[PDB]
């Protein structure tokens, strides 16, 4: 129990660090774009642009290097292609999950209802086969033992 | 199976290749083109790369929230089309065996 | 004829009759993104895509071998011109 909790805490810390680094990279890219749009052409601005480019390159290289470490937990978990198709549409990702979980629940309810129906079917059939055919009563119960 | 580390690797390789191609194109582009157009193109490329890295950031945040709902979801889907395949197999068996009736 | 006492079929695991969500303690995420709360009221507004997960970051998302030093120097020379 403690090992699973420790592994979950490690995976959460590593993904929080990854999230913070990528957020910093995004902020640096935003600053780079702002500087490019409002570039005055001064040598100091050029040096700042070079420094920002170098910092962005170093940050991107660090994001790759740690993620390839065999001791990292970041490798632990595929991505759904239907989610990759849906996610571009300008929104907050909840209706794909709502409607698909609704379909899942409908399938589960269908499964439970058909299981109950089949159970009553075979119960009634066993009862009547015992009734009109007592000589076959003994195997029928065994049939239940073979099924249940 | 696909690892998040392999997504990080391939995306970073694609970003590096795109940046190298853009730098090369700027290198062999004639100087007659105004620097404003080149700056705009570089800004657009940086914006696209930032958008890709932000999609990866969403995959990092998703994996931080994540597998439980996805495991239940996949198991229930497997049960669903297994039931559907069983129904179709029953129908096919009856269609085939009606000849022997 | 086919009644074989040696042939015994076991219950399918896990049993679909039981609550498969709670078999492995998998109710936390289901409750987190449930359609409705315990009182039936809507919890959060629902939509389709990743855009609202990036709204907190600055920006206006209206629509949704290699020598780095040499490239930086080339960009610096181009900008200074």
């Amino acid at each position: 129990m403690n090992g699973n909790s420790t592994n979950n805490e490690q995976l959460q810390q590593e993904l929080a660090t990854t999230q913070d680094q990528v957020a910093s990279i995004i902020e640096s890219f935003v600053e780079l774009g702002v500087s490019i749009y409002d570039f005055p052409g001064t040598p100091e601005a050029t040096k700042g642009m070079i420094t920002n480019l170098q910092r962005n390159v170093d940050r991107l290289y660090k994001l790759n290097v740690r993620s390839n470490d065999p001791q990292s937990s970041l490798s632990k978990v595929d991505i759904p292609l239907e989610v990759v198709q849906y996610i571009e549409d300008g929104r907050n990702p909840d209706i794909y999950t709502r409607e698909f979980v609704e379909a899942i629940r409908r399938s589960n309810q269908y499964q439970r209802g058909k299981m109950h129906g089949l159970k009553q079917l075979r119960d009634s059939l066993a009862d009547k086969i015992v009734d009109e055919f007592p000589e076959l009563k003994e195997p029928v119960e065994d049939i239940i033992k073979r099924t249940s | 199976q696909v690892s998040l580390a392999l997504v990080i690797r391939n995306l970073t390789v694609f970003t590096m290749k795109e940046l190298a191609q853009y730098m090369k194109t700027n290198v062999h582009t004639q100087a007659n083109e105004p620097n404003s157009a080149k700056k705009i193109r570089f800004l657009q490329l940086i914006i696209f790369l930032r958008t890709q890295f932000l999609k990866l950031y969403v995959l990092v945040k998703w994996t931080r929230t994540i597998h439980v709902l996805i495991d239940l979801l996949n198991w229930f889907r497997t049960t669903n089309m297994n039931v559907n395949n069983c129904i179709w197999a029953l129908k096919s068996s009856l269609n085939s065996m009606t000849n022997a009736k | 004829y086919y009644v074989d006492p040696e042939t015994t079929y076991t219950y399918q695991q896990p049993n679909p009759l039981q609550d498969l969500i709670s078999v492995y303690g998998l109710d936390d995420i289901s409750r987190q993104v449930a359609r409705t709360n315990l009182d039936g009221t809507k919890a959060v507004k629902l939509r389709k895509s990743y855009k609202n997960q990036i709204a907190d970051l600055s920006g206006k998302f209206s629509t949704i071998n290699f020598d780095w030093d040499l490239c930086s120097s080339v960009l610096s020379q181009f900008e200074r011109s």
